[PDB]
């Protein structure tokens, strides 16, 4: 039973829906990006950041979960939208001032103690 | 109990219609504002000349922190560490050990004075009477590292300003 | 007890235990508790679905005319299995009085938005999902109000970490301010100031 | 397709941290937007760290404009929870210095209004005074305006002697000012043709809205927290609460004036009847002790330690604590869990609401109108932003 | 109507934490020790959880204390080690949990102290 | 008692120089070095012990209220002098 | 051994201050 | 000193044309007041 | 008879007393609707028949006013098509039934 | 079985014979303020700290040391047993020096802890106070005797745990003195762990003097290395 | 105030006014700047004897707040939060401005 109130889904083929709605949106709204906010990477580029971020929640198995995901991802496309946002808070996405942090046993040992 | 601010009613008599037209044609009211406006332009303005003068102050004012000492040259400060357990800011860092000759003394307090929120709660806290708030208010630099206090900027500062901030000590301590 | 200790006010406590007997005789349905504290203020402690009903009803009967909604806040409590409790604080000013409606919820169970009953609760609403990651279902317009724009996370839950996880800077090879992770050149030094012996006998819990 | 603009907040009259996006038609605002958090500091979470002494000191940096009237707000709140009463002495001293910190207040809101709409003089005019008033609270504490004066059981030091003299000086003169301000607005018809019929809000919709203090009772509702629900010793003052007709900017601006002559009223009364005695509660568990105490007897030293250090516990429970600020009902929730720091604490500023108004109260009206509207709000976005 | 989910709870996804924030911490829960220096008990009622401690180093200006890792003033506190495991394990959180640890009860008798034929006898008062 | 290194840095009251081979001394080229020229240790160092007649003496570091909690100090050894543990100064009871 | 000294009115209260509205119509017809 | 003026013009200072090492003819600042006439010039006492 | 309520959009009523007869007619209708244990239906008769038999017994505006304790009939007509609205909402809601749910066992528990 | 029924503020408790006051309060939750008593020392009796009404009784008992009876109900918070902690903490008070600011015990003071929880705010003890000559006892265990409340922990731990009997007191009344009578160093493979029991700043670790407060420091529970018992 | 007689008429005239009455500015009549010693009395707690702490203690008078009407655990006239706000009254020192 579990006894759970939903959000908006009841299962996870309306969430995945959802989802992909999201996902024309943000697909559809990129060029648009690009060019209002002079923006020097390709659409391929923002694309394929779009897609990224996406595929980061992949594993997620709640359909409540998917439902709230969703909406954030609703609330950040409005605020790309309107240009609420500026380049910086796009740019974020990118990461282009931090330094490559490495993976690999051997450099984490020889950089320091976090593991 | 309550007063209504525009619940005013005007006379319709000729007299008072007739006075509202001629204000309306002849802006009465306007000219009752440019002579308030003259009236101030023939008044003594309120400006101090500053440098050379100053605005006044209290013997309460908190100004630039400074370490004090007793007549003999001591330090009054023991190490106690109420004012950093108190600052509502975390502005103070102090680390101490016996000395030399075995007394309770810091070997750093740090005030930092970029953090620091100039409230006074460190002079209230202390014991002592060891960290005050001075009068001194015109110590802006050109770096943000030279606001940044050691101990020895700060028992520089009580040196300097001890003659000011005992007297004014005096004058208040009474109200404490 | 006289000049140090804080008068009480019988009558006034008789009135508010009188009127939230009233409360919960009226709408059972909701009503799980009612509690009056020693300083005369009435609390109300309802389960989530009766938001709406209660809410209208306290701003609609006639004997109660709360017409004004003075603040909507969330208390995060990670301890509890549904971790937020939402606060309402209603004034009457026909009866010159103020009541609190409590409720709870967890991070996925929409609560309902109260928009209808009180205006005034959109943005306390948009601030609550700011601040605490609470969904209000049906909320006319839902998003954040108070955090910089792409901001993660919910600052005010209790396991946020004060500093939050990024800060910012102004980078002059892309010309531009950027978000790094937060190094602190003098962290934050946690006090601990609770004393070991017990201050207040009145308020002590049972062993377990 | 309507013209989409940034107001602020590098705007004079956006208060510096003010973003608003207006959607406009020519200079008809279809539509108003706010965004803020420009000025949100975090001092919610930041208070969660602190103890109850060293969380005081955030209350004054809420509304930068009203300082002593927040801590009052902030004091009577934990004082309600430690079951403690303040000393006479100090409720007349917190009252008297919440009156001069209404009159700093609506000078401010005033003489920035006029500003805005852009008549400049009475600015000029009015901040000498609020330059004396800075000196009264200096005096006082040792400092022009963050004095962290007022506390949990009391004030933190007596008046200074000759305090009441200068006050009483400066008292039996600012009417005049009040006057010269009038003289310069009220009668104005630029002034007016600026305020009249602009702004307008039904009381029903004030009350949904959320409103408080003036934006209520330019609209015809008698209501007034000193009044209705009195602290300290509001109950043993005289003065009129001024109520509007129309709901409009030129009603609000007339109840503000007002209320800075009820202020000098109240103030004559305070200067009057203070009374003798003790300015902090003779309870050492709360109050710290006097420093001669402190130097002297074992007690005194260990509750000097203590206070300082830990704090003061305060015992398990939540209050609501609201006053009546310069700007509107100003409220605190404070959770206690018990110990000497506060487990929670929400801030209700009136600002808030007014200014989550301000698109509904901008509804048909120009550019120049929501300048005039931002000014009879009286917001500062310290409280709004915490 | 309700929609009857069958899953762990795992709110990770949106809480905003970095990944290297959720994969490579360990959570501590535990009921802190009494203080040595104090007979007070008040201080060893509820459960408390923390983060493993990271590398704190000297600032070259101040010589002050810096540190890099977000979570190092971190400590939540809980009414029972069940509703601790339950947070930590919604946020993914590795965790080990240490057990409580009571004072076992004992035997006290002031006659002891004056026996006639036991060495509980007390040479001095 | 100020004091120089070997380097010519002057060595604070802390007994902290930065050394030979340390970078940090870069900070203090084109400027100074903030150093406290009146050494506290040394300054309490010259204060005569006071002779009194009673085996137990009060200190609250002079000028009443203004000074340290007054503390009470024991003079019974008499091969060593009383010493405040906040203001420094020495008492003894008259001996030879 | 002196009397307790404090910031007080003097006996008989402070002289009255003006608070009200002070606009003189002052005008021709 | 004068009297006569109002309150903050009653007591002013003129700074000496040189300083510790400077010229101060054109160049003066407040902090050039040692601190018993910072207490005068102030008003936090009335006796120089 | 009355200028002005003083309150802004609330507009001067003629005939309150019909209006109110009206408004209190229309409410006990619509509690009639609700079962006679519930305790909303029997507090808001009770109440609303006060105010009834008292708008009946008094001619006169500013009396009735005094009586009623409700503060210009105006407001008191408008309380009364809140209490109107608030009735036929109860009626959709049903309220009087038994609670839906216990909260968990420590919901409430404070502190912790 | 063999248990008793006794009442804490007349809530029931089963304990066993033997039981004292103080346990039989602590069943329950209840921690009553001590000095003197220590639960791994031998029970003392002297600090009067612990004293507690027993309903119908006359006269407060000391909890530390009292075996409980059948069917009394303990009055932990009555007026009699609130006026007797404030009146043994001011006797405790009266002699006590103004040392907390140079005391390293200030923050972790079960004296400075249970005078805010359990005494009076204020003094009026209007005499001289008086102060003692320190004892030299090695370099591990600094002494400042002037703060010594004489518990006699140390004394009761020396002889008991530690199996040294150069601990004791000299002199009797107010002149009574916790020391060892000569110069001489209470060096044992145990005795720093009488820094620990002392309640107050009369015994303090020499090697960490004046370093740090306890509210500033950060607690790992780790294990000891040093020898084998972990 | 220095100003000449005729600046102060042609001031009192263009303001409507006696201007010097009030000035803004201020002369010798504020307080001094040096004042005699204060005394500061001391509180209602200052006593040697019949004070003790107990009878003082306002934390200790505070209790968790009463329960009414747990859901664990005839005549009923109707109530109200509090009795209806009295109407306010109208000035008598200036009821309209
Ligand atoms: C239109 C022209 C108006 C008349 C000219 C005028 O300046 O009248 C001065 C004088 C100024 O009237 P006031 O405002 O009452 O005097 C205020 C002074 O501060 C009170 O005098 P003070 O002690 O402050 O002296 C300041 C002194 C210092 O000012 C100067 O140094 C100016 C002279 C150097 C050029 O100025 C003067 O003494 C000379 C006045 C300016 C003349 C140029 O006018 C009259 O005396 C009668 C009214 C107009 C005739
Ligand atoms: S004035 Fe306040 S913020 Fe500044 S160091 Fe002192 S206590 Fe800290
Ligand atoms: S300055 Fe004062 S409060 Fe701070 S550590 Fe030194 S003695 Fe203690
Ligand atoms: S032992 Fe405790 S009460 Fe005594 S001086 Fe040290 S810290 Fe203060
Ligand atoms: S030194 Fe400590 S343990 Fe020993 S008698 Fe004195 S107070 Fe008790
Ligand atoms: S604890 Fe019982 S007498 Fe000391
Ligand atoms: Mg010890
Ligand atoms: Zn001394």
């Amino acid at each position: 039973g579990t006894s759970v109130k939903p959000i908006f889904s009841r299962d996870m083929n309306e969430a995945k829906r959802r989802v992909r709605e999201l996902y024309r949106a943000w697909y559809r709204e990129v060029p648009n990006t690009v060019h209002l906010f002079q923006l020097d990477i390709s659409v391929k580029q923002g694309r394929d950041k779009v897609r990224e971020m996406f595929m980061k929640n992949a594993h997620v198995t709640d359909p409540r979960v998917v439902d709230l995901l969703v909406i954030k991802g609703k609330m950040e496309l409005e605020e790309t939208i309107n240009v609420w946002k500026q380049r910086t808070h796009i740019m974020r996405f990118f990461h282009e001032t931090e330094a490559p942090r490495p993976t690999d046993f051997l450099s984490k040992f020889y950089v320091g103690h976090d593991p | 109990t309550y007063k209504f601010v525009n619940m005013r009613e005007p006379s319709m008599d000729m007299k008072s219609v007739t006075d509202r037209a001629a204000q309306t044609l002849l802006w009465t009211e306007l000219v009752r504002g440019l002579g308030m406006t003259l009236s101030y332009l023939f008044r003594e303005p309120a400006t101090i000349n500053y440098p050379f003068e100053k605005g006044p102050l209290s013997p309460r004012f908190r100004g630039e922190h400074a370490l004090r000492r007793y007549p003999s040259g001591e330090e009054r400060c023991i190490a106690c560490k109420l004012c950093e357990a108190v600052c509502p800011a975390q502005a103070i860092t102090i680390e101490a050990e016996p000395r030399a000759d075995g007394s309770r003394r810091t070997t750093r307090y740090d005030i930092d004075m970029t953090k620091c929120i100039y409230c006074g709660f460190c002079q209230e806290a202390c014991p002592v009477d060891a960290i005050v708030e001075g009068p001194n208010f015109e110590f802006s630099t050109e770096t943000h590292e030279e606001l940044l206090y050691n101990k020895e900027k700060l028992l520089n500062n009580g040196d300097k300003w001890e003659a000011e901030i005992a007297a004014n000590i005096q004058a208040d301590y009474l109200y404490r | 007890t006289r000049p140090t200790i804080r008068p009480r006010n019988d009558v006034v406590h008789k009135q508010l235990s009188a009127f939230g007997q009233y409360v919960a005789e009226i709408l059972p349905k909701y009503v799980q508790q009612v509690q009056v504290s020693c300083f005369n203020e009435l609390e109300i402690f309802i389960h989530p679905d009766g938001v709406i009903p209660v809410l209208t009803f306290l701003r609609d009967h006639t004997n109660a005319q709360f017409k004004s909604l003075a603040d909507l806040t969330a208390v995060d409590v990670p301890t509890r299995q549904n971790r937020f409790e939402i606060v309402y604080n209603l004034l009457s000013l026909r009866f010159n009085s103020r009541i609190r409606v409590k409720t709870y919820t967890d991070e996925l169970t929409p609560i309902e938005s109260s928009v209808t009953v009180y205006k005034a609760a959109n943005w306390y609403e948009r601030e609550i999902w700011d601040m605490f990651g609470v969904f209000f279902a049906n909320h006319p317009d839902l998003r954040r109000i108070l955090t910089d724009y792409g901001f993660e996370g919910h600052p005010f839950r209790k396991d946020f970490p004060l500093s939050g996880y990024v800060e910012l800077r102004y980078d002059d090879e892309v010309k531009r301010v950027v978000a790094e992770p937060v190094e602190l050149a003098q962290e934050f030094r946690k006090f601990d100031l609770n004393s070991p012996w017990e201050a207040f006998p009145a308020y002590r819990q049972p062993p377990e | 397709s309507n013209l989409t603009l940034n107001f602020g907040p590098q705007h004079p009259a956006a208060h510096g941290v003010l973003r608003l996006v207006m959607e406009l038609s020519g200079e008809m605002v279809r539509k108003c937007d706010p965004h803020i958090g420009l000025l949100h500091r975090g001092t919610e979470k930041l208070i969660e760290y602190k103890t109850y002494l060293q969380a005081l000191p955030y209350f004054d940096r809420l509304d930068y404009v009203s300082m002593m009237c927040n801590e009052q707000a902030y004091s009577l709140a934990v004082e309600k929870l430690l079951n403690i009463q303040p000393p006479p002495r100090a409720q007349w001293i917190r009252v008297l210095f919440g009156e001069i910190t209404r009159l700093l207040n609506h000078i401010m809101a005033v003489t920035t209004h006029a500003l805005d709409i852009g008549a400049m003089t009475p600015f000029f005019w009015m901040f000498e005074e609020r330059e004396k008033m800075f000196e009264f609270y200096e005096r006082v504490s040792g400092a022009r305006m963050h004095a962290a004066y007022i506390r949990p059981g009391g004030v933190h030091q007596d008046l200074p002697l000759g305090l009441l003299d200068d006050i009483y000086e400066f008292s039996k003169n600012f009417s005049f000012r009040i006057d010269e301000l009038e003289e310069m607005l009220t009668n104005n018809r630029i002034w007016r043709n600026r305020t009249v019929d602009i702004g307008v809000v039904t009381a029903e919709d004030a009350l949904n809205y959320g409103f408080s203090g003036v934006m209520l009772r330019g609209s015809g509702i008698q209501w007034d927290l000193r009044k209705t629900q009195p602290y300290d010793v509001y109950d043993q003052v005289e003065f009129d609460v001024p109520i509007g007709s129309r709901g409009d900017c030129y009603d609000r601006y007339l109840c503000r004036v007002e209320e800075m002559r009820q202020s000098l009223r109240i103030i004559s009364q305070c200067l009057n009847k203070m009374p003798p005695g003790e300015i902090k509660v003779d309870d050492a568990k709360v109050s710290p002790p006097k420093r001669a105490e402190m130097k002297t007897s074992m007690e005194s030293l260990i509750h000097h330690f203590k206070l300082y250090t830990e704090g003061y516990q305060v015992p398990p429970g939540a209050t609501y604590t609201a006053i009546e600020a310069p700007k509107g009902e100003f409220g605190v929730y404070l959770v206690s869990d018990g110990s000497s720091r506060p487990y929670r604490c929400k801030i209700k500023a009136p600002g808030f609401a007014h200014l989550a108004g301000l698109d509904k109260m901008s509804k048909g009206h120009m550019l120049a109108d929501v300048v005039a509207i931002i000014g009879t709000q009286d917001i500062v976005f310290g409280e709004v932003d915490r | 109507q309700l929609i009857a989910v069958d899953e762990k709870l795992d709110i990770t996804t949106l809480t905003g934490v970095p990944e290297e924030h959720i994969k490579t911490r360990k959570v501590r829960i535990f009921v802190p020790a009494r203080n040595n220096m104090q007979s007070g008990v008040n201080n060893t009622k509820k459960w408390k959880m923390e983060f493993d401690t990271r590398e704190r180093w000297e600032n070259p200006l101040m010589g002050w204390s810096s540190t890099a890792d977000p979570l190092s003033n971190l400590v939540l506190t809980f009414s029972t080690k069940e509703d601790a495991v339950a947070f930590a394990e919604k946020n993914g959180w590795s965790f080990d949990v240490e057990e409580r640890k009571v004072p076992k009860p004992k035997s006290k008798s002031y006659g002891a102290n004056f026996s006639w034929n036991k060495r509980t006898r007390v040479s001095t008062k | 008692g100020v004091r120089t290194s070997p380097t010519g840095e002057k060595v604070t009251h802390t007994g902290q120089a930065y050394d030979d081979g340390d970078y940090r001394r870069v900070r203090f080229s084109d400027r100074q070095k903030e150093v406290n020229e009146n050494f506290a240790i040394d300054l309490i160092a010259e204060q005569p012990v006071s002779e009194v007649g009673s085996r137990v003496i009060s200190c609250d570091g002079g000028g009443g209220a203004l000074g340290h909690p007054r503390v009470y100090i024991n003079l019974d050894k008499e091969t060593k002098t009383g010493t405040c543990g906040y203001c420094g100064l020495q008492f003894r009871q008259p001996h030879h | 051994a002196s009397k307790v000294k404090q910031d007080m009115p003097p006996p008989g209260g402070y002289g009255p201050i003006d608070y009200k509205r002070n606009l003189p119509r002052r005008g021709l017809s | 000193e004068d009297n006569k003026q109002f309150f903050g013009r009653h007591r002013w200072v003129i700074y000496t044309t040189e300083m510790n090492g400077r010229d101060t003819f054109w160049d003066v600042d407040g902090s050039m007041v040692p601190p018993e006439w910072h207490r005068w010039l102030h008003c936090m006492t009335d006796d120089p | 008879l009355k200028k002005t309520t003083g309150l802004v959009g609330l507009a001067v009523c003629e005939t309150p007393h019909e209006r109110l007869k009206i408004l209190y007619t229309k409410i006990l209708d619509v509690l009639g609707q609700i079962p006679k244990n519930a305790a909303y239906r029997k507090y808001t008769e009770q109440i609303t028949n006060e105010k009834l038999g008292m708008v009946k017994a008094e001619p006169d505006v500013k009396k009735l006013e005094e009586q009623l304790q409700g503060g210009q009939i105006e407001e008191v007509i408008l309380q009364a098509e809140n209490e109107l609205s608030l009735a036929r909402k109860m009626l959709r809601w049903k309220p009087w039934e038994p609670l839906v749910e216990e909260p968990p066992a420590n919901q409430w528990k404070w502190p912790i | 079985s063999n248990l008793i029924e006794v009442f804490v503020d007349g809530q029931s408790v089963m304990v066993e014979p033997g039981t004292t006051v103080l346990q039989a309060c602590e069943k329950v939750g209840m921690q009553i303020p001590r000095f003197c008593y220590h639960e791994r020392l031998s029970v003392a009796g002297n600090c009067r700290m612990c004293l507690v009404e027993i309903e119908k009784a006359p006269k407060v008992v000391a909890a530390c040391a009292m075996p409980v009876m059948k069917g009394w109900n303990i009055l932990t918070n009555s007026e009699k047993s609130k006026k007797a902690r404030e009146g043994v903490m001011e006797f405790l008070l009266a002699n006590h020096p103004l040392d907390c600011p140079i005391c390293d015990q200030g923050g972790e003071c079960d004296l400075q802890d249970q005078s805010m929880m359990f005494g009076s705010d204020r003094s009026r003890f209007l005499e001289g106070k008086r102060a003692v000559e320190d004892k030299n006892i090695g370099p591990l265990v600094k002494t400042i005797m002037t703060r010594c409340i004489q518990c006699t922990r140390c004394i009761r731990f020396a002889s008991e745990i530690a199996g040294v009997d150069d601990l004791g007191t000299t002199g009797r009344g107010n002149d009574m003195q916790v020391g060892t009578y000569i110069e001489k160093m209470f060096m044992s493979e145990l005795s720093g762990n009488i820094i620990d029991i002392c309640p107050v700043g009369a015994l303090t670790s020499k090697p960490y003097a004046f370093t740090a407060r306890p509210w500033e420091t950060r607690k790992t529970e780790s294990i000891d290395v040093m020898d084998a018992v972990g | 105030a220095s100003a000449t007689r005729v600046i102060q008429l042609l001031r009192n005239w263009a303001s409507g006014r006696d201007l010097q009455a009030k000035l803004q500015l201020r002369y010798q009549e504020i307080s001094k700047r040096t004042q005699p010693p204060p005394k500061l009395p001391v509180g209602p707690s200052h006593k040697l004897s019949n004070n003790y702490y107990c009878t003082r203690d306002g934390r200790r008078e505070a209790m968790p707040p009463s329960i009414v009407m747990s859901s664990q655990k005839t005549e009923k006239k109707a109530v109200t939060p509090a009795p209806p706000i009295k109407r306010w009254e109208l000035s008598k020192d200036q009821p309209y401005l």
